[PDB]
Order: structure tokens, then C-alpha cells, then sequence
RNA sequence: ACUCUGGUUUCUCUUCAGAUCGCAUAAAUCUUUCGCACUAAAGAUUUCCGUGGAGAGGAACAACUCUGAGUCCAAUUUUUUGAGGCCUUGCUUUGGCAAGGCUA
């Protein structure tokens, strides 16, 4: 009634390896450690792709979910009980 | 043999008469019930075994019926209700409580929404749309009604009963547009085709009609008239049926013969004997040529025609 | 110990199956009434 | 509130302007208190490209430019309360 | 809101705002309109199709859902 | 129900901010709100010129930061 | 066709459905105590044989409804031969446990009262009637007697207060639903 | 926040029940064991006292509490906007797309 199905499942990425594209087109691969209700991603270790096509190693991103066009997460949240 | 079952294997189980017979549209299951309050599924191939029951009826079962989806199975009972079942795992889903007498007739809507048009012994012709549990629409009929029908665009009810003319309702007009004239006793079964432009009749005159249900009017839409049918003291509710290539029609009979026609020769090409009392209803096999019958001899006749 | 379960019947009672018949009533009686009239039934029986 | 005057609008065959430029012309199934507008038998184009039909769409409630109603509109009885 | 509960596990076809097109099997939704798609594959123009997997795709950027497919067995 | 974003872990850590309109900035983080904008001590510009601009304290608003980067180890 | 033969038509058929589809036609007795009473007191031979063998069922339903000690009387549901060669106490003793294990602490309480009163107890004499006496009519001598109080403990109406109504009952909350 | 189920009690029948079917506990018979069998144990069967469940049938009064179902948000973080306009190439499906630079 309060918290939405979407945001179960991204607090359910933490940890893993999620790849979060920004507003900026700016994509970022690696290891989500927090994330909030609002889409704040706390992640590390991360591959990043510009949009020229440089790849940096950004180690510790704290990312406001606000600019966040979208984040792809493993595979294995398909199974995890809150999309059931 | 042009199918893939037996020859004229028998169907014994009910334990009472059997007043109607509908084949799932699938072919490969089957449902008959009757004066037992009690539905039987069968195995259409195999050994035709009864792999499952449906009780829940607190009176006799006047019309089976099956939507083209199959799934669920529509059964209008002599109590006052007409029931909603699903039919693989085969609980009632739903209980159809409008009616104030005996329910002689149900009719499910297979192309657009589920709508359950009903008719029973008081006149009140009842639609039924399953999310609404209640009375859609009544057409008051001032006499019984014995069987009722969509067309195949299911924006129209053909009423048949003991009135006797064949009345059909319009869904929008909510009145009754054209009175079809020419029975001379009561209108016991109504059925109508895939292709929804014919609908067959069987009435207390011992004769059999064809009409035309569509827009286009000729006028006098009793088209072809069949003979060899008969009615007895028993006045049961002798059902009807169309092939699924409408190529042959099948009513009921109260001399224990399974009468099938032609519907261009306008002949009787199968007359099959076998029951011992008055056939009710009388089907036909969706892909195969394979014809069950039921009666009161608490016994089915499945069997290949051709 | 020697405590066997109790095995499957198919539930007949005596006195429903007594009450089915011609030869019994139901009554409400006080229990010592019921209690000299088993003594006397039980003394005739064992008389006769 | 504005937008319950559009959830009124049930079955009606109105044509969406979105801020892509983008114009949806289709009969109305749905709108949500937030504008959310389900649309069915759907004539879509996209601008700079050739339009496509589509059987359902739901446009996001955020990204309507406007819409576009027809004539025959009684909106003296619709946005009454 | 049952609009999109009618939805769930059709594959969708979600056009963003940069125009980019999400062909992905419509997993979840909620207020903010965030969808979870599974099984995402990006369209983009000159087409090339860009496999993701779970998407959580913001609301902040969907444009339009439309249906592709039935679901899957 | 704004809650805060998790941002002591980023105390006093130097972070480069990126902003809105593809821009950059570097400093140490002294605190937020739940809005996220930022106050930042010894703020460094780095503007896309090339030539770095210090100023000291700052404050940025939480709409244009797109992302932090902690530069120091957390 | 016409109208009456139309109405007369659905009359015949109304009441053709309505007996043929009948829900009948779809796919015990309490005696006074006084005729039992009589019947034992007056007293086809197979009758009384064929009933006199179930006597030790008597004997085991009589001895399991005996009155608890809290209870004057207990009328009891009673199947009886025809003949008067048996009566059934027809039920079984149901108690409610805790009210019987307090029923019990009760009656400890008011015995040990009792025989702590009751210096000099005078026990029964054994057997009560002696051998060539007949067994007492019931309804000469038993039947309007009043019975001396029973051992009822008595309870407090403030600490015993949701029990005292139906402590002393034979099936004491049997009529509440 | 509007509508349709299902009730409860009692009497009886039928079947299943190795589940403390019994928060209690009998008896008979057979076999075995030792004594030398009420004062003794084991195993098994049976009968009784008398249960739970399901199904069915009757008859008594309750009928929508319950179990369900059908039926107040424009100020950063999502849904009341940083939106719109200019320049070069690859192809133009000569509509223009894609990338980048911009300007606001």
C-alpha cells in the first residue's frame, strides 16, 4: 500500500552487479551496495561507459536516483519473491 | 471408420435419464448430465472412461453447454439456478440464482463477452453476464420457454417454448422483433450452427424446422421442413443439434432412434437404433464425425456416422 | 502399554438400530425409576 | 480536479499531441487520477516517421502535450460535480 | 489500478523520452510508473536489437507501453 | 516521508560531484538534507576549461547532482 | 394459436413440470413415563427372548448414567421393550471435563467438610433391602418423595460468580448455544 | 462505502479412519515364554463400551455479524517540465534520421 513492487526489486539488486544508465547517457556496471526508495544508488566498483564510448573505473558512485533512465538487474530477481 | 475411437462403444454411469449431451469443442473430453443432478465427464477416445463429476445441482440438469473456449461448462438444472463450472480440475465457479421456476434452458456467448442467456418456466428470459451476478436483462415471455439461444454475434436471444412461435429478442432493442409462426404445439430445442446463420427447431408437432437468424429477411424464414420425428405422452425436452460442417442436423426423438438428416437432401440418413426410451439430445463430434446421443434409457450412444 | 488403536468401523449403534424397530420406545423416565425396572427386568430374566 | 473530468471520458475517440511531437489517435479506455491514459484501437505516429496502428496503448499521464476531443462532445453535463 | 494489472507478463513494447523502444515482458509496475521488465531487449534507430535482461526502467522516462506479445508459457 | 539519503558515508570524503549541465566540481562533503544538495568545504570548480577553480565552501542543490564519486577510500 | 388454448396450454404444462420435476420426486416418537410405568408394572414369546438377551447393556447404560452426587434426580432418555423386558438408558454420561473435575473438587471439599462434621458417620446397611423383600414401585413410594438436598458445594456469589448459575446442573450448559 | 453464496441445532443412515480414532481403558480367544497363571508377561486376532471425518436423508428456526466473492498529491526524488531554436557529415525512405558541437 506504501512501497512499490519496483523498488522491492531494486533493493533486492543490492550487492550484486546492476548496470545503471543515467540522464547523461552515462552507463554504469557494477556492484549496487544501497539503494533507497528514491532510486539513490550507492554502487562500487564500477565500469563506466560514456557516451563517446571511454570506459573509466570508478570505484565507490553514489548515483541520485532522479537522473536514473533506468538500471538492468541480474536475471536472478527474476526469480525473487516479491515479482511473484 | 474415419475417426480415431471404437466403433459404437457404450457410455453406462448415469443413474437416471440423461436429458443432455454436449461434446467439448476441443474433442477430446465430453460432458453429459441429466436426471441424476449430476454431470459426467468422459474421455471422447481411449477406453471412455469417467474421469470426473460434477454435483452441485439440487435438481435434474435440463441444458449443457460449452463455450468455444471449453474451459467452462454452463448447466441450466430444473431447481431454479443455473450453474458456472470449469471443467479440468471441475469445481462450480459460479451459481446463476434468478429464475423463480424450472430452469429449461442455457446458452453461452462464445464470441464476445460471457453472457449466459437463460430461459424457465415462468417466461422470464434472463442474461446473465458472470462478473455481475445478477439479472442483466428479462424478456418477459407471458408462457414457458423450453429453449433458448444466442446468434452467432450473441446481440440477439432466440426463445423457443411452448408459445408456439420461435421469439427472438434483440439485446438493444429489448423487445422482440419477429415472431417465427408456424409450429403447432410446444418448441422444445433450439440449436444453432457455427457459422450462426441457421438455427434448428423441434416442437410437439413432430416436425423439425430450419430457419435463417441473420439480417438479411426473407420474409418467411422457415426454410426446410423435416418429418420422421416424433412426440410422446413423455413430453420431454427433445434437444437439437448442427453438424459442425452444418452439413447434417440431429433432433431428438421419442421413439429411441437417433435421427440425423441431411440439412440439403432434406432426408433422414441416419436413424440408429439402440435406446430404449426417449432421446433427448443428441451431438456431434467437433473435428470427427462422431455422434453421442442421450436418453432416458441412462445410457449414451457414442458412434461414428461416417 | 497393551494399548492397541482403536479399529476402523463402519459406526452401527445398538440403540439407534433398537429405536428402528416396533419393539422399542423412547420415553423420559426419573434414573431410579430405570434403575428398579433393570433390577426387575433383570431379575425376570434371570427367573425365566 | 481536472482530470476526473477525463476519466469520465470513457469510450471516446480522441487524438493525444505528446512532447515527442508524437499523435495518438484512438479510442480512450482508461485514465488515471495522475492522467494515465489507456488507449485501444490505436492509429500512433510517431512524428518523423510513418504511422503505425497498434491494438493497445498507455501513454503516461506526465508526458501528454494535449489532447485533442471531437465535436460532438457534451462537456456542459461532463464537468459538473 | 487494474489498467496495467490487465498487462502483467505481455511482452511490451515501452517507447521512452530520449525515443528509445524497451520490448521487454512486463513484470511490475507502481505509483511512480517504474516498470520491471524481464527478458528486455532494446530497439534502437538503424536497427540493431541490445539484449538487457531485468530492466528497472524510472518512470521519469517512459513515454508509452504498448503490447507485443502474448505471454509466455 | 523524505527520508535522507545514506550519505554518512560520505562525510568528510573528497567526492567529485558531476552537475547538471555537464559539469563537474570537486570537494569535501559536510552534510545534506533529505533533498540531497549538498555542502561542500574546499570546493575546487574544475570547470571544462582545464584550469581548476577553488572556492571553499559551498552549497549545491540537489536537483543537479547527478552523481558523486568518493575519490577518498570509504 | 389462440389464447385460451394458450393459457390452458401453460396450465397443463405448469402443473406437468411442477409434479415431474417435484423435489419429491428426485433421483421418532417420545411415550409418556406412564405407559412404560404400566407396561412394567402388568408384568409372542420371541419378543421378550429376542430383547431379554441385551440385559448386561441395561446393566452398563444404568450403572454409567448414575446421578452424581450434586443431582437429586436425573431423567434420563430411556428405550424400552414393548414387552417391558428391557430398558436402555439411552445416553451417555457427557460431562464437560473441567466442570466435572470441578464438580468433583466441590464435592472433596463439601465430603471432607462433611465427614469432618459428622462425628459418628452412619454408613449404609449392606445389602439396603434384604433378600425376600420385592423391589420398591417407583411411582408408589419414590415418585412424589422430595429428595434430601444434595452435596452441592455451596458457592459465593463474588469469587464464583460465572459458574454458580449452572454449577449444580446435570448437563450444566447444554441449552447454550 | 452497494449486491450472491454459505448457516445453526437435532434425528437417522452409509462409508472411511493405526489419529491420545479414547489426554480413557475393558473382556474373550489363539500362540509363545517361563513359572508349578486372578494374584504373569509377550505377540496377534476378535468383540464390546464410544469416537472423529466425509457423504446422504429427514425436521427445527435463523437468515447476511462471520468466511469470502461480485463491487485527501503543482515548488529538488518520479505524474503538472529545461522545455525549445542553430551548425557539420553518413545516407536522404529529399520527410528527414544518427553522432557531435552548440544557444537558451
Amino acid at each position: 500500500m506504501s512501497i512499490g513492487v519496483p523498488i522491492k526489486v531494486l533493493h533486492e539488486a543490492e550487492g550484486h552487479i546492476v548496470t545503471c544508465e543515467t540522464n547523461t547517457g552515462e552507463v554504469y556496471r557494477g556492484k549496487l551496495i544501497e539503494a533507497e526508495d528514491n532510486m539513490n544508488c550507492q554502487m562500487s566498483n564500477i565500469t563506466v561507459t560514456y557516451r563517446d564510448g571511454r570506459v573509466a573505473q570508478l570505484e565507490q558512485v553514489y548515483i541520485r536516483g532522479s537522473k536514473i533512465r533506468f538500471l538492468i538487474l541480474p536475471d536472478m530477481l527474476k526469480n525473487a519473491p516479491m515479482l511473484k | 471408420r474415419c475417426s480415431s475411437l471404437q466403433p459404437i462403444m457404450l457410455l453406462s454411469g448415469h443413474e437416471g435419464e440423461v436429458y443432455c449431451c454436449k461434446f467439448h469443442p476441443n474433442g477430446s473430453t465430453l460432458a453429459s448430465a441429466g436426471f441424476d443432478r449430476l454431470i459426467l465427464l468422459w474421455n471422447v477416445y481411449g477406453d471412455c472412461d469417467n474421469y470426473a463429476t460434477l454435483k452441485g445441482h439440487s435438481g435434474a440438469v435440463m441444458e449443457l453447454h460449452y463455450n468455444t473456449d471449453g474451459s467452462m461448462l454452463f448447466s441450466a438444472s430444473t431447481d431454479k439456478t443455473v450453474a458456472v463450472w470449469d471443467s479440468e480440475t471441475g469445481e462450480r465457479v459460479k451459481r446463476l440464482k434468478g429464475h423463480t421456476s424450472f430452469v429449461n434452458s442455457c446458452y453461452p456467448a462464445r464470441r464476445g463477452p460471457q453472457l449466459v442467456c437463460t430461459g424457465s418456466d415462468d417466461g422470464t428470459v434472463k442474461l446473465w453476464d458472470i462478473r455481475k451476478k445478477a439479472a442483466i436483462q428479462t424478456f418477459q415471455n407471458t408462457y414457458q420457454v423450453l429453449a433458448v439461444t444466442f446468434n452467432d454475434t450473441s446481440d440477439q436471444i432466440i426463445s423457443g417454448g411452448i408459445d408456439n412461435d420461435i421469439k427472438v429478442w434483440d439485446l438493444r432493442q429489448n423487445k422482440l422483433t419477429y415472431t417465427m409462426r408456424g409450429h403447432a404445439d410446444s418448441v422444445t430445442g433450439l440449436s444453432l450452427s457455427s457459422e450462426g446463420s441457421y438455427l434448428l427447431s423441434n416442437a410437439m408437432d413432430n416436425t423439425v424446422r430450419v430457419w435463417d437468424v441473420r439480417p438479411f429477411a426473407p420474409k418467411e424464414r422457415c426454410v426446410k421442413i423435416f418429418q420422421g420425428n416424433v412426440h410422446n405422452f413423455e413430453k420431454n425436452l427433445l434437444r437439437c443439434s448442427w453438424s459442425p460442417d452444418g452439413s447434417k442436423i440431429a433432433a431428438g426423438s421419442a421413439d429411441r432412434f437417433v435421427y440425423v438428416w441431411d440439412t440439403t437432401s432434406r432426408r433422414i440418413l441416419y436413424k440408429l437404433p439402440g435406446h430404449a426410451g426417449s432421446i433427448n439430445e443428441v451431438a456431434f463430434h467437433p473435428d470427427e464425425p462422431i455422434i453421442i446421443s442421450a436418453s432416458s434409457d441412462k445410457r449414451l450412444y457414442m458412434g461414428e456416422i461416417q | 502399554l497393551k494399548h492397541r488403536p482403536p479399529k476402523a468401523q463402519k459406526k452401527r449403534y445398538l440403540f439407534r438400530s433398537f429405536k428402528a424397530t416396533k419393539f422399542f420406545q423412547s420415553t423420559k423416565l426419573d434414573w431410579v425409576e430405570v434403575g428398579l425396572q433393570v433390577c426387575r427386568q433383570g431379575y425376570n430374566m434371570l427367573n425365566l | 480536479k481536472l482530470v476526473r473530468f477525463l476519466m469520465k471520458l470513457s469510450h471516446e475517440t480522441v487524438t493525444i499531441e505528446l512532447k515527442n511531437g508524437t499523435q495518438v489517435h484512438g479510442t480512450i479506455t482508461g485514465v488515471d487520477v495522475s492522467m494515465n491514459t489507456h488507449l485501444k484501437a490505436v492509429k500512433m505516429t510517431l512524428k518523423n516517421r510513418e504511422p503505425v496502428q497498434l491494438e493497445t496503448l498507455s501513454i503516461r499521464g506526465n508526458n501528454i502535450r494535449y489532447f485533442i476531443l471531437p465535436d460532438s462532445l457534451p462537456l456542459d453535463t461532463l464537468l459538473v460535480d | 489500478s487494474s489498467k496495467m494489472l490487465q498487462h502483467i507478463d505481455y511482452r511490451m513494447r515501452c517507447i521512452l523520452q530520449d525515443g528509445r523502444i524497451f520490448i521487454g515482458t512486463f513484470k511490475a509496475f507502481d505509483k511512480h510508473m517504474n516498470l520491471i521488465l524481464c527478458d528486455c531487449d532494446e530497439f534502437r534507430k538503424r536497427e540493431e536489437k541490445r539484449v538487457l535482461g531485468l530492466v528497472l526502467l524510472r518512470g521519469e522516462n517512459l513515454v508509452s507501453m504498448t503490447v507485443e506479445g502474448p505471454p509466455p508459457k | 516521508k523524505a527520508h535522507p539519503p545514506e550519505l554518512k558515508k560520505f562525510m568528510d570524503k573528497k567526492l567529485s560531484l558531476k552537475l547538471n549541465g555537464g559539469r563537474h566540481v570537486q570537494g569535501i562533503l559536510r552534510g545534506f538534507d533529505p533533498f540531497m544538495n549538498l555542502v561542500i568545504d574546499e570546493c575546487v570548480e574544475m570547470a571544462t576549461s582545464g584550469q581548476q577553480n577553488n572556492i571553499g565552501m559551498v552549497v549545491i542543490r540537489g536537483n543537479s547532482i547527478i552523481m558523486l564519486e568518493a575519490l577518498e577510500r570509504v | 394459436m389462440s389464447e385460451e388454448k394458450l393459457q390452458e396450454k401453460a396450465r397443463k404444462w405448469q402443473q406437468l413440470q411442477a409434479k415431474r420435476y417435484a423435489e419429491k420426486r428426485k433421483f421418532k416418537e417420545d411415550m409418556p413415563p406412564e405407559h412404560v410405568r404400566k407396561i412394567i408394572r402388568d408384568h409372542d414369546k420371541r419378543v421378550y427372548l429376542g430383547a431379554l438377551k441385551y440385559m448386561p447393556h441395561a446393566v452398563l447404560k444404568l450403572l454409567e448414567n448414575m446421578p452424581m452426587p450434586w443431582e437429586q434426580i436425573r431423567d434420563v432418555p430411556v428405550l424400552y421393550h414393548i414387552t417391558g423386558a428391557i430398558s436402555f438408558v439411552n445416553e451417555i454420561p457427557w460431562v464437560i471435563e473441567p466442570v466435572y473435575i470441578s464438580q468433583w473438587g466441590s464435592m472433596w471439599i463439601m465430603m471432607r467438610r462433611e465427614k469432618r462434621d459428622r462425628r459418628h458417620f452412619k454408613r449404609m446397611r449392606f445389602p439396603p433391602f434384604d433378600d425376600e423383600e420385592p423391589p420398591l414401585d417407583y411411582a408408589d413410594n419414590i415418585l412424589d418423595v422430595e429428595p434430601l438436598e444434595a452435596i452441592q458445594l455451596e458457592l459465593d456469589p463474588e469469587e464464583d460468580a460465572p459458574v454458580l448459575d449452572w454449577f449444580y446442573d446435570h448437563q450444566p450448559l447444554r441449552d447454550s448455544r
